[PDB]
């Protein structure tokens, strides 16, 4: 109200509503899916058009061999946080020879997003992001929020109607799981997942994206006719 | 007195055929007149059906191969994961080796690849980034033993067909993958016999429409 | 952090008037009555010690300041303000003056260096104008003696005598009736501790009393000897004792 | 966090008028009036003192006249604090120019580098604006004798006769009334005299109140002489001219 | 640029079947003065490195330093620091090669030369060399200094290429290396008889010897030997 | 450093600081620009609430950048000599660069490209100034007329007006100004000019001003007597 | 490594040799020192060779950004100096450059600019640049006019970098020719420098005192 | 007042927000996209008749296989351009290649967030970028004062940019040719513009791969004027 003209200023409450206004961003945006089991890890996305001349805008981008995410907001803040983390990530590898761990990327993706909630004429990011990989421990799965709350999950959804697709994974938590050495199975989950939260539209084969990381899996993209196996 | 510098010594060697192309070097790596490792790889597969190698001091080739790898790594983020192209890659090369024009990378680098005819290509550079296209290249210590042998037994310079004495000259026929590595195995073979830095062991990189391919032989430790 | 405040905090107000100036003019008005008067042989600072409490040593607070050796200064309003403004003062007729020419500033140039200072803090990014008001004294060889005050917009003006503060009004109308340009230093002394008691409440007498005068050369507190041309400082601060005496005669 | 306080020194109004300057402007009408009048064979510079007092050491002050070279002077009308700092700049500005040339400046050089300064702290900086309004008096072998006026706004304009300050209306109309082009310097000090005379809101115009300079080529054979009158030299020439 | 003021001789290295061993006597020289007899120039980074240095001992210590913060900085927000997410052989090499080539490209090199000794976590022999110019490479063998002269060629003729590896066990590994050292100590001026040696083995994992001596020593042949031709006396 | 964004968005899309540098220009004494088959002429309305005034040295309203091009405005005064001065700095660059003087065209791009530049930094305000920038290229007879404002847009007009009532005498020159035959001499055009400012000006007296700029750098102010003598043949003509 | 530039009624001719040396030891025969700034401007190489590949296509760089912006092709006068004023920044770092910017435009017509790494720009008919500059100089100087044909003025340039080539020790290799018009430069192939001196002799009765 | 860079409560900037409304003002710019090319034609809406209609600039070149048309605030695009021709040609130096048509784009909207207390505000023009190349052959891209860019097959942005696009939403089909494609622009743009279209107050243009980024002539515009005329007098 008389708090809400910058990113410096608590509520007498201790709220900070520029931050709970980047966040109403992300509930504006697509549905996106994450979900992993111990040897994979997927990403879900449901893309967004314009109109019918128009493309469907990107929701994936990966990060490394090892690590990618999926967003759901401001898509330029997305550029600007996955570029930090495709070089934190080639820092790590450069420098010392080594895959960046997936809890250490939340980690700095938390710092980042930090310095913008507490500085005067800066604002904080509009973007929520489902960073998933694999790396030494196996297979992570992690939910950004630019308040820079980071917390690693089994499976998650954010976005517009992401409520659905969250309650369906947490009913099929002790199915999914146990998806080992089986990608198609764990993707259909995440499909099945992403499912929950349609409404008057249904997946198509320009409006469906999907992501995998594996044990013996790069990180990978699936759009146009590489998803019509799941449709 | 500091030196930046020094001499890992090595020779290298790119050879372009008419739908394949090999880069070529020995595995030994020296300092003055002691031998560091007789197994220390130096042509490397950087991606995108590209070899590279940059002989003479180790650390400037190492430090270089390394910031073109990265380089093929950023191009896939920053353009749709495209493939790097030979004649692109040699061009990016450029700018890198210029950067550095007064504090220079000591090193002669040379690629291989296949460009986007299909058609085999090697491209050589000089340590401050001049670069051009070439059907053959040695590179490094014994590169002085080694041109003078593939200008007469690839271009079939100063041959002449019997009979017409000097009239006509020896017609360039195109050569095989196997006769390649023939002339590769005895330019090696010939340098380690007269060149003290070069022996051990011998490394060829092969790249064709199908991938990059790796042969190894052993030379003379001595 | 960084000072993000880099716009003026002093502005013209529709009717023509800079506020934080007129309101640190008023903030001079509140302060404790100083007064200056010039005679033909001298210069002479006065002001009352307003001690804040009797268990407070009111002479480790120096209201009247040697700025050089010829030349001195007193105030009104914000004691604080002042203190700084005479540290940089000090330092600015050796960094722009002595330094360069190898002698101190005369009076007036000094003073226009303090006005600069002042005048700054009146256009500059984030900061307020000082809130004081200063008498300065002081002698040199080709001006003589001279008294010039300066206020918080950096302007100043040379007198023959005036005062500033809480009774200036009145104080400056008995000085009036009193100045003529045949004084002697004494008389301009025992003019200033009459026109000085009037302003003053509570206990008149060397202790509450802080007064300072430009005069003659005083070999006595040059600190060495061997050297004709160094003749010692003319800015001298009269002790309790001499106050008293004076206003024995009074 | 700083922004709340700003108050945006450097921005129009809807009518397309600078908030600040034209409230500097206000400012200075309320100033001490000053007068220059250009003649033939010199320039008369004339001003008022604000509000003296009787204990004001009038023959070492200044406040209205000064000095920025051999060849240019400028009287001052608004805050004296602010006209210190540019006149320095200008004084700086003319010996930067004869050191570079070897040559002294051309007035109108010198009038429009300090109006450039002026013009700056109107469109960037947020800073507020200088306070000051000049009347520029100077030689040059180019132009000969030269009349100019700045204000905060940092726009100048030339002059044959002018006035700053206050009741600039009353004294530009008095001006226009009896000023000729074959005018002299000893005429002209009369008319300025005179001027100030009618327009002061003081009860009569008396030596302690004035401050007069003259640029004239009465210097001997083909120079420039200024001439910063003195008080009692004030005082001469106000008996001289019949008004006191 | 600078020049050496206190430093360490050679460190020799050498791979065999299981793992590793490296060694470096305990000798602080000053120019030809022998200064600093207890100087530990093997450093263990966790229970699956040693890093060896030889030439300036004040740079030695610093890198000591640079290892020590790198564990600390390993360990923060790492829950598995002491398991999957342990520093590697091959990450701390990497990260000492990089400063290495960035201080001699600023002209300001750290004057040594450096072995990483270490088993990864697949169990796989790490031994890599890197020093002052940045210059990096590996071998069955890995020496500096006197060591690249006269230690290498009797390691190479126990582990002369990679096959013979497997074939040699941790105690002729350990006893080429120990009779190196004594080599070292008859032909090197700037040497010390008191050395440490580490093993570093996939099975038994980080084994740390201090205090060792050269013994063995053979000298008695020097009483025959009189004047420097024709001398009989 | 003061980085404060003055010029900003308001909800109706519009930036205020822009559309209030306008209305300086509005305020601004006429402006007029008209180009004729081999000549194009600037005319400047000189208010006549100001006299006593020296205009020997008093600043012309029309300034040559270089010696084929010259400039033009309406609003704040002090603004536009900052635009000249960068103007004419960047012509002498231009020349010692690229070994040739600048084109109408490129001088107005790059005067056009400052004010723009001052619409979206941080700290600054727009300028209060539109300009009519006029001249030929070097080499080439074919008239150059340009106007600039403000946001920073520019474009070429066989003739255009700014300033105060130029709503009036754009009306004049849009039923006077012939495309298909432009003024065919200098008389023509300079008759034409000082016609469209006399629907504005007041008296044809020290109020009109007049520059004639010709291909090959020959550019010429009028002076009083010659302008007071179209003044006079003009009202003549139109008593009938 | 010899190159020629010169002006006559039929545009422009530039010749190169294609010998690249390190010490003695010859690095190549078949360098390309005509760098092809775009389809109206030539640059030739002589010097460092980077220093002239890496500025000159950076210059054919600047050259598209103006005609983008200008709407008109670049003026040899323009993009030569572009060139000067960027290497005279470098004074005294070390660049090492020789060249000749060659062009064609309506407003010039044919040009020469001779462009070097301490800063000289200079305009002409006849440059001639490199270790074997001075053998080129004798066969152009003795045998140019203006009103030369197109194929007279092509041999000639052919002929003056052969001299070179043979009395040089550090030129050779094979030629390069091109044609600068004012539609563009139109190259006229590689001439193997060996097999080009036996042909000449031949056919010209020159180099007599060779045995063929 | 309040931060350049605030979120509103819906979560969206207000300033990129406020941008969109000067866009709206614009003169239309409409793309059509076609395997045969892709057409880009403009409102050239000058303010009076003594404004020579040929200087007014909306469509320019990036490269020679990349166009682009704009709307709204056109001093913004200015900077724009410039930085874009720079990157075509930067990449152009460093890989000895063509840029991607979508690497262009990303590059230009990589500029448009660069705002706050950088630039002082957003640009208050949008972008019809349209190019090709070997990857992803003809390409229509809609670059916005956000940082978003969208790929169209066709595309209107300006005043009469939603009954222009409810138009392009009925008229686009995949076999569209380069000709068909020329014709609907002329037809959508006189559909929307306030004075009555002619070659003078509308501009056309078009990339093909041969020919690279052209702006056609007013002769050239005058002829496809007059057969547009004919065919919708033909029912
Ligand atoms: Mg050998």
């Amino acid at each position: 109200n008389n708090y809400d003209g910058d990113t410096v200023t608590f509520s007498p409450t201790g709220r900070l509503f520029q931050v709970e206004y980047a966040l109403e961003a992300i509930k504006q945006g697509s549905v996106t899916v994450g979900l992993r089991s111990n040897t994979h890890a997927v990403l879900v996305a449901l893309k967004r058009n314009a109109d019918e001349l128009s493309s469907y805008q990107k929701k994936i981008i990966k990060c490394d061999e090892h690590m990618g995410l999926s967003l759901a907001g401001l898509a330029p803040d997305a550029r600007v946080l996955s570029n930090y983390l495709r070089q934190q990530c080639n820092y790590s590898s450069l420098v010392f020879n080594r895959k960046l761990a997936v809890e250490r990327a939340g980690h700095l993706l938390c710092d980042k997003a930090q310095k913008n909630t507490q500085s005067y004429g800066g604002r904080p990011y509009g973007v929520g992001l489902l960073i998933i990989g694999y790396d030494k421990s196996g297979a992570h799965l992690l939910e950004f929020q630019p308040s820079g709350n980071v917390t690693e999950l089994y499976g998650t959804a954010i976005g517009a109607r992401s409520q659905g697709a969250k309650t369906y994974l947490e009913r099929t938590l002790d199915t999914f799981i146990k998806i080992d050495g089986n990608p198609d199975e764990l993707i259909k989950a995440g499909v099945e997942a992403i499912s929950q939260s349609l409404r008057d539209e249904s997946l198509t084969v320009d409006n469906l994206s999907i992501a995998i990381v594996g044990k013996d899996t790069p990180f990978t993209i699936y759009d146009g006719e590489a998803v019509a196996k799941y449709i | 007195q500091f030196n930046p510098y020094g001499d890992n010594g090595g020779t290298i060697l790119g050879i372009a055929g008419e739908d394949f192309a090999v880069l070529a070097g020995d595995t030994r790596n020296i300092t003055d007149y002691s031998i560091n490792s007789r197994y220390e790889p130096k042509v490397f597969d950087c991606g995108d059906n590209i070899v590279m190698s940059a002989n003479g001091f180790a650390a400037d080739g190492d430090a270089l191969v390394k910031r073109f790898k990265n380089s093929v790594k950023w191009y896939h983020f920053d353009h749709n994961d495209k493939k790097l192209s030979i004649n692109s890659a040699a061009r990016n090369i450029q700018h890198l080796l210029y950067g550095k024009r007064f504090f220079p990378y000591y090193v002669h680098t040379i690629i291989a690849g296949l460009d986007e005819d299909g058609k085999g290509a090697v491209y050589s550079f000089d340590p401050v980034g001049s670069y051009e296209r070439e059907q053959c290249r040695a590179g490094g210590a014994a590169a002085s033993l080694i041109m003078p042998f593939l200008d007469n037994q690839v271009n079939f310079k100063n041959q002449y067909e019997p009979g017409t004495n000097g009239k006509v000259k020896k017609p360039l026929k195109y050569l095989s993958v196997e006769e390649v590595i023939k002339l590769v195995r005895d330019s090696f073979t010939s340098a380690t016999e007269r060149h003290i830095q070069v022996g051990d062991g011998l490394e060829i990189l092969i790249v064709t429409k199908d991938g990059v391919r790796k042969e190894f032989y052993e030379l003379k430790r001595d | 952090m960084t000072d993000r405040y880099s716009f003026s905090l002093t502005t013209f107000s529709p009717s023509g008037k800079l506020g934080q100036i007129d309101y640190a003019l008023t903030a001079v008005k509140q302060g404790v009555t100083s007064l200056g008067i010039k005679a033909t042989n001298g210069v002479v600072i006065a002001t009352e010690k307003k001690s804040s409490s009797p268990l407070a040593m009111s002479e480790t607070l120096s209201k009247v300041s040697l700025l050089t050796p010829d030349i001195g200064a007193v105030y009104s309003g914000m004691g604080p303000d002042y203190r700084v403004l005479v540290d940089k003062s000090r330092k600015v007729a050796h960094t722009s003056y002595k330094r360069i020419y190898g002698e101190y500033p005369p009076t007036k140039l000094l003073v226009s260096e303090v006005a600069k200072i002042m005048q700054e803090a009146t256009q500059s990014g984030g900061v307020r104008p000082f809130g004081v008001s200063l008498l300065i004294a002081g002698h040199d060889e080709f001006n003589g003696f001279s008294l010039y005050q300066v206020d918080p917009s950096g302007s100043y003006f040379p007198w023959k005598a005036t005062a500033i503060g809480k009774g200036s009004v009145a104080a400056k109308t008995f000085l009036e009736k009193r100045w003529n340009d045949e004084l002697e230093l004494e008389d301009a002394i025992h003019i200033a501790l009459l026109t000085l008691k009037e302003s003053v409440e509570g206990e008149f007498n060397g202790d509450t009393i802080e007064l300072a005068i430009i005069g003659d050369e005083n070999p006595d507190l040059l600190g060495y000897t061997g050297i004709p041309t160094d003749k010692g400082p003319r800015f001298r601060k009269l002790t309790s004792q001499e106050i008293n005496d004076r206003l024995e005669a009074l | 966090g700083s922004r709340r306080y700003d108050s945006r020194t450097t921005i129009f109004s809807p009518e397309g008028r600078l908030y600040q300057v034209e409230y500097a402007l206000e400012s200075i009408s309320h100033a001490g009036t000053a007068i220059g009048i250009m003649a033939s064979d010199g320039i008369v510079l004339a001003a008022e003192r604000k509000v003296t007092s009787t204990l004001l050491e009038q023959d070492t002050s200044t406040e209205k006249l000064y000095k920025l070279n051999d060849k240019i002077a400028v009287a001052v009308a608004g805050l004296t604090a602010d006209a210190e700092i540019l006149i320095n700049t200008a004084r700086i500005h003319a010996q930067n120019y004869l050191k570079t040339y070897n040559e002294d400046i051309p007035v109108e050089i010198l009038v429009r580098r300090l109006s450039d300064i002026k013009q700056g702290y109107t469109q960037h900086g947020g800073l507020r604006p200088f306070g000051v309004s000049f009347i520029y008096a100077g030689y040059d072998d180019r132009y000969g004798y030269q009349l100019y006026t700045s204000n905060p706004s940092g726009n100048y304009t030339g002059w044959k006769a002018i006035s700053v300050g206050a009741n600039t209306s009353a004294a530009q109309t008095l001006l226009q009334m009896d000023y000729k082009d074959d005018m002299k310097v000893d005429d002209a000090i009369e008319l300025a005299l005179k001027t100030l005379s009618k327009t002061t809101d003081s009860s009569a115009l008396t030596y302690d109140r004035l401050e007069f300079a003259t640029i004239r080529k009465g210097a001997n054979d083909g120079e420039v002489y200024q001439k910063i009158f003195k008080p009692q030299e004030i005082k001469d020439i106000l008996v001289k001219t019949g008004i006191t | 640029t600078q020049q050496p003021i206190v430093t360490g001789t050679s460190v020799i290295s050498m791979k065999y079947d299981n793992g590793v061993i490296i060694a470096a006597d305990n000798l602080g020289s000053y120019g030809s003065l022998l200064r600093f007899n207890g100087v530990e120039r093997l450093i263990p980074v966790g229970d699956n490195t040693v890093v060896g240095i030889s030439g300036d001992i004040s740079d030695m210590q610093h890198i000591e330093r640079l290892l020590k913060d790198l564990v600390t900085e390993n360990a923060y927000d790492n829950p598995l620091a002491d398991a999957e997410e342990a520093l590697e052989p091959s990450y701390i090499f990497e990260y000492l090669a990089t400063v290495m080539y960035q201080r001699r490209s600023k002209m300001n090199p750290l004057w040594n030369a450096i072995i990483v000794a270490g088993v990864q976590s697949n169990g796989d022999q790490f031994l890599r060399y890197v020093n002052l110019l940045g210059v990096t490479y590996s071998s069955p063998t890995l020496a500096t200094g006197f060591g690249a002269h006269m230690a290498n060629p009797l390691l190479r003729k126990v582990v002369d290429r990679e096959s013979d590896i497997p074939k040699t066990t941790v105690q002729v590994a350990e006893e080429a290396i120990v009779n190196a050292m004594r080599v070292l100590y008859y032909r090197d001026a700037r040497s010390s008889r008191n050395f440490s040696l580490a093993i570093i083995d996939k099975n038994t994992g980080l084994t740390f010897k201090k205090n060792l001596q050269v013994e063995n020593m053979k000298w008695d042949f020097a009483k025959d030997i009189k004047g420097y031709g024709t001398q009989k006396i | 450093g003061y980085d404060r964004a003055l010029s900003i968005f308001s909800p109706d899309g519009h930036i205020f600081q822009v559309e209030y540098a306008l209305e300086a220009v509005k305020r601004g004494t006429c402006a007029v620009g008209v180009k004729g088959k081999n000549c194009v002429v600037l005319g400047c309305e000189r208010r006549s609430t100001l006299k006593l005034q020296d205009t020997r040295i008093t600043p012309s309203k029309v300034s040559k950048i270089d010696s084929h091009v010259v400039l033009s405005f309406s609003g704040l005064n002090a603004d536009s000599r900052i635009l000249i001065e960068k103007a004419r700095v960047e012509a002498q660059s231009h020349r010692l660069t690229l070994e040739d003087p600048v084109t109408v065209e490129y001088l107005t791009r790059y005067v056009a490209g400052v004010q723009q530049r001052y619409t979206q930094s941080g700290g600054v305000r727009p300028f209060g100034v539109s300009t009519l920038i006029a001249g030929f290229d070097p080499r080439d007879d074919e008239p150059k007329l340009y106007q600039t404002e403000p946001s920073g847009i520019y474009s070429s007009w066989s003739a255009q007006t700014i300033g105060r009532n130029s709503k009036t005498v754009r009306e004049f020159l849009e039923k006077n100004y012939d495309r298909k035959e432009p003024p065919a001499t200098v008389e023509e055009c300079v008759k034409l000019t000082v016609r469209s400012l006399l629907e504005v000006v007041q008296t044809g007296a020290k109020n009109i001003e007049i520059t004639v700029v010709k291909p090959d750098s020959d550019i010429v102010a009028l002076s009083s007597e010659e302008i007071n003598q179209y003044v006079t043949q003009i009202e003549q003509e139109k008593q009938e | 490594a010899t190159t020629l530039a010169f002006r006559f009624q039929g545009g422009i001719i530039v010749a190169v040799d294609s010998r690249a040396t390190a010490g003695n030891w010859v690095a190549s025969q078949t360098v390309k020192k005509v760098i092809e700034i775009n389809p109206f401007l030539l640059g030739t190489m002589a010097g460092g060779a980077a220093d002239c590949q890496f500025w000159e296509t950076w210059l054919g760089s600047q050259c598209r950004l103006h005609e983008l912006r200008e709407k008109e092709r670049i003026s040899v006068a323009a993009a030569s100096k572009i060139l000067s004023n960027l290497v005279y920044q470098y004074k005294g770092a070390g660049l090492s450059m020789g060249t000749m910017i060659c062009g064609y435009t309506r407003k010039e017509g044919p040009t020469i600019y001779y462009v070097d790494s301490d800063g000289t720009r200079l305009k002409g008919d006849i440059f001639c640049v490199g270790s074997g500059q001075t053998f080129a100089y004798g066969v152009l100087d003795s045998n140019y006019k203006w009103d030369l044909s197109v194929e007279d003025a092509l041999y000639l340039g052919k002929r003056s970098i052969l001299a070179a080539a043979h009395r040089d020790a550090y030129s050779g290799g094979s030629v390069n020719l091109y044609h600068v018009t004012e539609d563009g430069w139109i190259y006229h192939g590689n001439h193997d420098v060996g097999e080009l001196f036996w042909k000449v002799k031949e056919e010209e009765g020159s180099f007599n005192n060779v045995i063929g | 007042d309040r931060g350049v860079s605030t979120f509103s409560p819906e979560g969206r900037l207000f300033q990129v927000e406020y941008s969109l409304e000067a866009i709206k003002l614009g003169s239309t710019a409409i793309g059509i996209a076609t395997k045969e090319g892709v057409v880009l034609g403009v409102e050239k809406r000058a303010t009076s008749p003594l404004l020579e209609s040929d200087s007014i600039e909306k469509i320019v070149e990036i490269d020679r296989h990349i166009g682009c048309a704009m709307s709204g605030l056109t001093a913004d695009a200015r900077s724009m351009i410039e930085h874009a021709r720079t990157a075509a040609v930067t990449h152009n130096l460093y890989y000895d290649e063509d840029i991607n048509v979508e690497s262009l784009t990303q590059s230009v909207c990589d500029l448009a967030l660069r705002f706050g207390e950088l630039m002082s505000r957003p640009f208050g023009v949008a972008l019809l970028i349209a190019g090709h190349d070997a990857d992803d052959g003809y390409q229509l891209f809609h670059a916005e004062p956000s940082g978003t860019f969208y790929r169209y097959n066709a595309k209107a942005i300006g005043s009469g940019s939603e009954g222009a696009q409810a138009e392009l939403l009925n008229e686009w089909h995949s076999s569209l040719t380069l000709k068909e494609a020329e014709l609907l622009v002329l037809k959508i743009l006189k559909q929307v513009m306030e004075e009555k279209l002619d070659e003078n107050n509308a501009q056309l243009s078009c990339i093909t791969k041969q020919d690279g980024f052209k702006i056609y002539d007013n002769e050239k515009t005058a002829e496809l004027i007059k057969e547009l005329k004919e065919k919708e007098a033909a029912e």
